[PDB]
């Protein structure tokens, strides 16, 4: 309803609008990343709706930059405008300073866009309201593997191992039942997928599942239907 | 209610419910303590970890060699505070070529976070900031809220359960100014273990610590880094 | 119908029903929140305006307390009402006059600078976002053609010229005195015309003042400067008043 | 200030945008316009509702607006938005004619001002126009063109339509008496002059012009009480004799 | 200017006015696409035809590019604001990177502009879905779905508008390789489609075909009358068959 | 009912209830009391202290606007501050422009302008705050004013804002001000801030003392410390007894 | 502040744009006005009833001259009629700086009326409280025109506006005729008048302004009252 | 120098109940022809012209721009534009660039459209209006053409007079003048027609 502003506080010290697009992010589908020494590993449940759609056409992890990649979960459309802010931003990052933007910069250029929203006061191109999408940042920096999570209040924290979107309370006491600091890509891919299977609706099979990966050695990468079927065969 | 949604409108009694609202905002943040002797400015905040397998939040941030901040309430709003602090510093160093007075910055902040308070449609930040600083006047411990209202403490707590700190502090404040900076560190650790949980305790992953003073620059503390100041601290009653 | 509503034509300058608006009639309303009544009385060769003075405190500054104002040196103005809104407008005139002045080279008549204001009253009637000042203002002065003016503006951005007039609490009372008088006769002198506006506030007040408790600013034929009376002046008046 | 705002431009639960709906409502009390194409020719049939006997007769006509050499409107709704209209309808036109030095095609026109009615119902604030226009006009690209366009942008091209009051019924008896692909001007009137009749008549409570093509040029012409009284006596003898048919 | 928020989020986590434009969506007549393996089809229930109307002026099938084309269902002026915007982008692109548009790029295009006008001051969102379906340069067939919401897929076959859930169970059903094997059946396939929920014959059907490297063709009148004839054979050839 | 939500907006009555509001909040508030005597103008504030954590000379509510113009405060601290600003940036630019000190009506005018043009809009609320403005010159001797969150500016010869107006002010009618000294005006000032201050509900409090004059050539300033000691030993004695 | 830019008239769901039929009402609460076009002129009288003596009925016009050839009277409220005015003088200048003629009657009209339909739509405004009688002289031709609040716009042989404006137009139907002169028409406006006046009318009562060849000109007192007493 | 860049020259001349205009028909840059057809006169009405000479594009922009202002003129006011009011309204126009100038000097000529009355003027190229109640002139050749006009005008010529007056003043000052010429092309308005003809002249 209009009868609140925007930017309006509830008597509880929250921002309707905030906690509101938090609720949203607890429809969209499932997502989850795990970090370890080797590399870190994101995966999401793709969701299809009708046989007639094509699967490939469904991206909810995406390439911010060479070393860096993006979950997303819950209003996707609206996620778009982060992504290439944060593509922008690396790149003109590398422009700049000559090298690689950290994965903890990245993450805090796009938060700083959460609460950019706002009616009086507001030039035309101002946002009207809160983006609805949780992003799962992982990328390799000097520090090594790093998984981010922003959410659309702007917070954003570094963690192990996180999952977002519908099914994240079981998705997470799984990932905390699973998760070790010394376990190896192979174990977090397989970890995840399995967490997936479990939580996912559908079958899970290798066309309504996406699964990316960063290394050290390699850059981002995206798991093809053929890699995707070796690692859910041994499931 | 109809007076309870806007920042621009009084309700009958002579208060703006937005501006409360915003302390809410803050008083639900995780506990932070300031605090000083003759020669430096501690700050100790407490860290919140949302999961298990998540790194807790930072609560302290750096803001000019002499001046540092600790954070409760909206993260974002703390960003956007910051940000404009490390301008105004910046600002300082680039004209005058000297560090900015602590008190100076934090009448700034004092009108930024103002303006908004009064306008239509805008909202107050949702952040209280404790400023730890280190100018020619010796060290400095302020206290700035969503309501623009600032306070210069001989020590300080805000965020949840603050209260106990504040506690502690009264009763020990006595002993702060001729205190060495292990001695400072070690009770502004007491006071912000007192706003733990019987359950909870401090330990190496969910408390940070600031130290800005004569000859030291502002250094933030985390990890391993805070085990020296820690191992020293008894058993908790 | 009689007083209907709809919308919100009771808190914004929109139409009611009635073709009303509410707004401005509140604005009306809000002229005697101050408790106080100034007259103005339009003399063959001098126009006067009294106003009541009040000053419960006397930690006051009764210098600082005054509704009389000079616009420009030939004209004068009381106030009535709101008093901050009053001074907003005072200092609005005060511009205009200087600035008509200085684009076309000769002072600015009274009833152009009522006119003036007035139009800058009625923005504030058809734009929803501000209020009507909650001020009157009549203004007095010498036009070198038609001799002396007392000209007056409201809220509803409407204005006039007057023989005689009054705003404040007791403005109905204040007018029916008036009237009665112009009606006998109109043809007054300096001392008729001051004499004329003390009764019409004493009567319609029903006090016998004491030179403190009235403000008196009078234009005149020889002397067009405006100029606000002293106690002295006033004592001399209310005394020759009492004999008669 | 939000507690005042009337937000005309956001959708309503049933995806419908209720200021436009009413707008159309207005529309749908006003004067009948109704526009008639022929093989030959294209006209505009109006009702007038100035027919007090004080008014006076000062201009080219009341309701049908000359647009440019080779198109005119109609109107249908408030008035005062509808000359704000056909303003914005002339200075497209001869915007168009100094960038290309050619006359604007009819559709192209009311595109131009359909994409400012459109603008008005969803961004801005602002209450939508009230005002349902026809259009006739002559181009090279497809001669004899008869547009309609309402308050929501939407337009459409028409062999034969009707808007404002009792626009429903004249639009019923074209369906059953229009001949496409055989209509000449003077059927054309005589179907117009019927239709008229019905949906309400004499020379002074109707406005009729023509559009004509003559030696390669564009006519646009308002018949003169002479000429519609004898189009009404006609009609009035051609019912006649049906009657007595009978 | 005017710079209300009109799309906000509601307790649920819901943008009521992206809804509220969907279901303006649904109230539009429905449009099916299919996607041949040479040839890409799109047909409109044209509901209501009118005698009177002038059909040329009122077509929701139209073209974006020389390989792009674009169909339709909900509101149309904001469709025809849409669509212009579209063209003008299909230029630019033309223009700065000299070649033509891929049907993803112009889809991404359209789907942002309706994203923005959902998440920007003073604005409504579009009420249009869109079918937008062509050949990319490479010569594969394309048709993608854009909603208000500013989301869009790729899809096989798809349906919007009022009546699209049985339409897209009905393609469900029937899109197969041997029902796409050639330009004919495609065609079929789609007036079948729309058949299902069409008010009657192929009166209220407007069709278009791309072919690879020929632009938009409208099928006349007389042509989705045969087809149509061929369909009804073919269905009482096949229930003479099941009896 | 309705009509007290907007600044914009008359009650059927003619109040602007919105400006009413903040002049509560005004009156919510510790209070402050300023006094003109022959030789310039002394303010006094009963600063409460909420918490003994806070450094003393916390949240002052003297300032000084300029070289010789002394404000005190009563009512949000934050708009006060904001206020504060404002009347600064128009005596430098009256300085800037004119050349020469602002005098002390036209300063109070000119803030209090400031003040009106918040009580007219939806798009702003009213300030919450009241003050005084304190200024002595050799030409204009000494001045005190007070503007009110309506913008209504007045001079004084004896001022009390905040929840305990109305009795300082009937202390301060005891006083034959026209004819004193700042001297012993800032021990009258003290034992009246003492006099009025709850000892039960407020509980401690900090006494904040200025004053400008001849005695200060023209230029406001704090109280010394040894007279604001003295000062404070003469109201604590005049309570006790 | 700045204004608000969403409208304050809109469409009700009968398709009425109810701020303009209050603004209409405001406009029929106003004073009565009368306008006659005659063969060689037109005359526009108004009631001028002041409130009291004390009135100085002398300082304020209600019938204003526009331009040499045009001038106009109005019924309603007066401080928006006064913003017309002064929009309607602006908008014949600007038209004579451009072409260097003065403004035809008809093209102030429409000017005027296109001001008065802009605030039925522009944002935070309400409707003018008016409407307009705007006579004028071109074209060797007498002009009569009436300008709505909503910016509508008609020409009249003859109109009445304000309080008991119904009978007055009967009362024109009965009594116009477009043979009589100027003077005819002078008496029969004031006859209109009296239909609907309160008491005695005097020359100090009402207002009345003339346009013909020469120009426009507000009728003064000594010539009124000549009137009035041919009129008795 | 910027004017004589295309050449080029027109002239206007006032008879009994009637007037003439007249304009050379070379377009060239410089030294080089381009066409010998380049339209200089543009009908504004009926029985109402503007001759334009100087930069071409600048006669071309401005005939365009004239024509957008007075079919909005005519729409708007429904009514034939007087002579005089055209040329207030072409002196606004150029005016309206007094510091970015146009390069072109129109001249007018026509009748009125309610009485038929001649009337010629001219203009500067920032909108200085000069009526005159014999003839008027324009382009490179100026000095030439006034000449030969204050020797042959006479008052009061009928239509077939004026012709051969206008006629000869205009190719006898062209033929002194290297870039104007090509041909000469001529408008006698009359009440009830509008007589066109194209000269024998020099095309050299």
């Amino acid at each position: 309803e209009y009868d609140r502003g925007v930017n309006t506080f509830s008597p509880e010290g929250r921002l309707f609008q905030v906690e509101y697009a938090i609720e949203a992010i607890k429809l969209g589908s499932t997502a989850i990343g795990i970090q370890t020494s080797e590399g870190v590993c994101l995966a999401v449940e793709k969701r299809i709706t009708s046989p007639l759609m094509e699967p490939s056409s469904i991206e909810k992890i995406v390439e911010i930059d060479a070393h860096i990649g993006c979950a997303m979960s819950g209003l996707i459309a609206d996620a778009k405008t982060l992504i290439d802010k944060a593509r922008v931003e690396t790149q003109n990052h590398w422009f700049t300073y000559n090298e690689t933007m950290t994965v903890e910069s990245v993450t805090q250029a796009v938060s700083n866009l959460a609460l950019q929203f706002g009616e009086e006061d507001a030039d035309p191109g101002a946002m009207s309201r809160p983006f609805g999408v949780a992003l799962l940042f992982g990328g390799v920096d000097e520090k090594g593997p790093q998984l981010f999570h922003m959410d659309p209040s702007g917070t954003f924290v570094q963690c192990d191992a996180r999952a977002i979107g519908s099914a994240s309370e079981g998705a997470q006491s799984s990932l905390q039942e699973v998760y070790h600091k010394s376990m190896t890509l192979k174990e977090a891919i397989k970890s995840s997928l399995i967490i997936l299977k479990q939580v996912m609706e559908e079958k899970l099979n290798a066309t309504n599942i996406e699964l990316a990966t960063v290394q050290p050695g390699q850059n981002f990468h995206m798991f093809t239907k053929e890699e995707l079927e070796e690692v859910i065969k041994d499931i | 209610n109809q007076y309870d949604n806007d920042v621009t409108v009084w309700s009958p009694q002579g208060r703006i419910h937005q501006i409360e609202y915003a302390m809410e905002a803050v008083k639900q943040g995780s506990a932070t303590v300031g605090l000083k002797s003759k020669t430096h400015a501690v700050l100790v905040a407490l860290k919140r970890a949302q999961s298990e397998l998540a790194a807790h939040q930072k609560k302290i941030l750096h803001v000019d060699n002499h001046i540092g901040i600790s954070i409760a309430g909206l993260t974002a709003d703390a960003r956007l505070l910051c940000n404009f602090m490390r301008q105004e510093c910046l600002d300082s160093r680039f004209v005058f070529d000297r560090p900015l007075p602590v008190s100076r910055l934090v009448s700034l902040i004092g009108s930024k976070t103002q303006i908004p308070t009064q306008r239509y449609g805008r909202r107050p930040y949702g952040v209280g900031l404790l400023i730890a600083g280190y100018d020619d006047m010796g060290p400095h411990i302020f206290q700035t809220c969503p309501s623009a209202n600032y306070f210069d403490c001989r020590a300080m707590s805000i965020g949840a359960r603050s209260q106990s700190a504040r506690t502690y502090l009264e009763r020990h404040m006595s002993e702060f100014m001729e205190c060495n900076l292990n001695e400072l560190v070690k009770h502004g650790l007491r006071a912000l273990r007192e706003t733990l949980p019987a359950e909870q305790d401090l330990t190496t992953k969910n408390v940070s610590i600031g130290i800005v003073g004569k000859d030291l620059e502002f250094t933030i503390y985390d990890d391993d880094d805070v085990s020296p100041f820690l191992e020293g601290l008894e058993e908790r009653p | 119908s009689r007083g209907s509503s709809a919308g919100f034509d009771r808190h914004i300058t929109i139409f009611s029903p009635e073709g009303r608006l509410y707004q401005v009639e509140y604005a009306f309303k809000a002229i005697n929140q101050g408790g106080l009544t100034s007259v103005a009385v339009r003399g063959k060769d001098c126009a006067v305006i009294v106003t009541q003075k009040k000053v419960p405190d006397k930690l006051l500054d009764s210098s600082t307390v005054t509704h009389l104002f000079k616009i420009t040196e030939n004209i004068g103005c009381v106030m009535t009402g709101m008093t901050a809104d009053s001074r907003s407008q005072v200092q609005r005139a005060r511009y205009e006059a200087a600035n008509w002045k200085y684009k076309y080279g000769y002072e600015i008549p009274v009833d152009m600078l009522c006119k003036r204001i007035a139009d800058i009253s009625q923005v504030y009637t058809q734009n929803a976002e501000m209020r009507p000042l909650g001020c009157c203002m009549i203004l007095i002065g010498i036009d070198e053609e038609q001799g002396p003016q007392v000209y007056k503006c409201d809220p509803a951005g409407y204005y006039c010229g007057f023989k005689a007039t009054a705003a404040g609490v007791k403005q109905t009372e204040s007018t029916s005195f008036l009237e009665k008088k112009v009606k006998k006769k109109f043809d007054w002198t300096f001392e008729q015309t001051v004499e004329t506006a003390i009764t019409c506030l004493s009567t319609v007040l029903s006090i016998d003042f004491k030179p403190s408790e009235i403000e008196v600013g009078v234009v005149t034929v020889e002397n067009p400067k405006f100029r606000i009376l002293t106690e002295a002046e006033i004592d001399a008046h209310l005394v020759a008043l009492a004999e008669r | 200030s939000r507690r005042y705002d009337s937000r005309t431009t956001i959708f309503s639960p049933e995806g419908r945008l209720y200021q436009v709906e009413y707008a159309m409502e207005a529309i749908g009390h006003a004067g009948t316009c109704l526009g008639i194409l022929a093989n030959d020719g294209v006209l505009l049939a109006a009702e007038r509702r100035n027919i007090h006997k004080l008014l006076d007769e000062v201009f080219f006509s009341e309701k049908i607006y000359k647009l440019n050499e080779d198109m005119a409107c109609s109107v249908a709704g408030i008035t005062s938005d509808a000359n704000v209209l056909t303003n914005e309808l002339r200075l497209i036109a001869q915007r168009y004619l100094l960038q290309y030095q050619e006359p604007i095609p009819c559709e192209q026109l009311v595109t131009a001002l359909c994409d400012i009615k459109q603008a008005y119902t969803q961004f801005g604030g602002k209450r939508p126009f009230g005002v349902s226009l026809l259009y006739i006009g002559w181009d090279k690209h497809y001669g004899f063109q008869l547009y309609q366009s309402d308050p929501s942008g939407n337009y459409g091209g028409w062999k034969a339509t009707c808007i404002g009051n009792n626009s429903a019924a004249a639009v019923s008896m074209l369906k059953q008496d229009y001949k496409e692909g055989e209509m000449t001007l003077k059927s054309a009137l005589a179907l117009a002059i019927k239709v008229l009749n019905k949906t309400m008549l004499s020379a002074e409570k109707v406005e009729i012009a023509t559009l004509t093509r003559e030696n390669g040029k564009t006519v646009i012409r308002v018949l003169k009480q002479k000429e519609v009284e004898q189009l009404i006596k006609k009609h009035e003898e051609e019912e006649a004799k049906a009657e007595r048919e009978k | 200017s005017y710079d209300r928020a009109i799309t906000v989020f509601s307790p649920d986590g819901h943008l009521f006015q992206v809804e509220y434009a969907q279901e303006a969506v649904k109230k539009g007549s429905t449009a099916v696409g299919v996607r041949g393996r040479d040839i890409v089809v799109l047909g409109v229930e044209k509901k209501s035809v009118a005698k009177l109307q002038d059909e040329r002026t009122v077509r929701k099938i139209c073209a974006l590019d020389d390989n792009v084309c674009m169909a339709f269902a909900g509101l149309t002026a904001d469709a025809r604001i849409v669509i212009n915007r579209a063209r003008v982008e299909c230029q630019s692109h033309r223009l700065t990177v000299e070649d033509p548009v891929t049907v993803e790029y112009i889809t991404r295009y359209i789907a942002s502009l309706k994203q923005r006008y959902t998440q920007s001051n003073g604005r409504r969102p579009f009420g249009i879905s869109a079918l937008i379906v062509g050949f990319d340069f490479d010569g594969t067939p394309r048709l993608y779905q854009t909603d208000p919401s500013g989301t869009y897929h790729a899809w096989k076959a798809n349906a919007i508008g009022r009546g699209a859930k049985s339409v897209r169970e009905f393609l469900e059903k029937n899109y197969t390789d041997e029902a796409i094997e050639t330009d004919d059946l495609t065609i079929k396939l789609v007036i079948k489609a729309l058949l299902e929920v069409v008010q009657s014959g192929g009166k209220n059907i407007e069709l278009a075909v791309m072919r690879r490297d020929q632009s938009l063709k409208i099928l006349n009148p007389e042509e989705i009358e045969k087809y149509v004839a061929e369909i009804e054979k073919e269905k009482e050839e096949n229930e003479k068959k099941k009896q | 009912t309705g009509y007290d939500l907007s600044a914009s907006t008359f009650s059927p009555d003619g109040r602007v209830f919105q400006v009413e509001y903040a002049m509560k909040a005004v009156e919510n508030s510790s209070t402050a009391i300023g006094i003109r005597c022959k030789d310039g103008v002394v303010f006094g504030v009963e600063k409460l202290v909420l918490s003994k954590l806070y450094e003393e000379g916390s949240n002052k509510r003297l300032f000084n606007v300029d070289r010789h113009v002394g404000m005190a405060v009563a009512g949000l601290l934050a708009d006060a501050r904001s206020l504060a600003d404002i009347a600064r940036e128009e005596a430098s630019n009256f300085r800037s422009n004119f050349g020469y000190n602002i005098p002390l009506k036209h300063l109070a005018d000119r803030v209090a302008m400031y003040v009106h043009a918040y009580t007219l809009y939806s798009a702003v609320r009213p300030f919450g705050c009241s003050f005084m403005l304190g200024s002595y010159s050799v030409n204009d001797g000494a001045q005190l004013y007070m503007i009110d969150p309506s913008g209504v500016s007045y001079g004084y010869w004896g001022c009390a804002i905040g929840k305990a107006r109305q009795a300082a002010k009937t202390e301060i009618e005891k006083l034959q001000m026209k004819e004193m000294t700042c001297r012993d005006i800032v021990k009258e000032v003290a034992k009246i801030i003492y006099i009025v201050h709850d000892e039960v509900k407020d509980k401690a409090f900090e006494l904040e003392l200025s004053w400008v004059g001849e005695l200060t050539n023209g230029r406001h300033e704090i109280v010394p410390k040894d007279i604001r000691e003295e000062a404070e030993k003469y109201a604590k004695e005049s309570l006790k007894e | 502040e700045r204004g608000y830019s969403f409208s304050l008239t809109t469409f009700s769901p009968s398709g009425k744009l109810v701020q303009i039929e209050y603004a209409l009402a405001a406009v029929a609460g106003g004073a009565p006005s009368v306008g006659i076009k005659a063969a060689n002129g037109v005359v526009l009288a108004t009631e001028k009833k002041q409130k009291s003596i004390l009135y100085d009925e002398r300082s304020v016009h209600k019938v204003e001259p526009i331009t040499k050839h045009i001038g106009l009277v109005y019924s309603g409220m007066g401080p928006d009629y006064r913003v017309l005015v002064h929009r309607a003088r602006k908008l014949a200048q600007q038209y004579y700086l451009v072409y260097q003629e003065p403004i035809p009657t008809a093209q102030l009209v429409q000017r005027v009326a296109s001001v008065m339909q802009e605030y039925t739509q522009s944002g935070g405004v309400r409707p003018f409280g008016v409407s307009l009688l705007i006579c004028g002289w071109n074209e060797g031709r007498p002009y009569l025109f009436q300008s709505d609040p909503s910016g509508a716009y008609f020409a009249w042989k003859a109109t009445a506006m304000g309080k008991n404006y119904v009978n007055g137009k009967t009362f024109l139907e009965k009594r116009y005729n477009e043979d009589l002169e100027l003077e005819d028409a002078i008496h029969t406006a004031i006859l209109t008048l009296k239909e609907s006046f309160e008491g005695q009318m005097t020359e100090d009562n009402i207002e009345v302004g003339i346009c013909n060849e020469a120009g426009f000109r507000r009728l003064t007192p000594t010539e009124v009252k000549d009137y009035l007493a041919a009129i008795a | 120098s910027i004017m004589s860049y295309n050449g080029g020259a027109v002239m206007a001349m006032k008879g009994k109940n009637c007037v003439a205009i007249a304009a050379d028909r070379r377009f060239g840059i410089q030294a080089q022809m381009v066409t010998t057809d380049f339209q200089k006169i543009f009908p504004m009405g009926d029985r109402l012209y503007i001759g334009l000479a100087g930069l071409a594009t600048d006669v071309q922009t401005v005939a365009q721009r004239l024509k957008f202002r007075l079919n909005l003129y005519e729409l708007k006011e429904g009514r034939q534009i007087k002579p005089y009011t055209l040329m207030s309204m072409v002196a606004n126009l150029l005016y309206e660039k007094r510091f970015g100038p146009y390069y072109t000097e129109p001249v007018i000529a026509g009748l009125d459209p309610k009485t038929f009355k001649p009337f010629i003027c001219s203009l500067d190229l920032i909108g200085c209006p000069m009526v005159t109640d014999d003839f008027v002139v324009s382009g490179t050749c100026a000095e030439q053409m006034y000449g030969m006009c204050e020797s042959l005008w006479e008052p009061n010529m009928d239509p077939d007079h004026l012709f051969e007056t206008i006629s000869q003043a205009m190719l006898n000052a062209v033929d002194r003048d290297a870039v104007s010429g090509m041909g000469v092309i001529v408008h006698i308005i009359e009440k009830d027609k509008i007589t066109t003809r194209t000269l024998k002249a020099r095309m050299d």
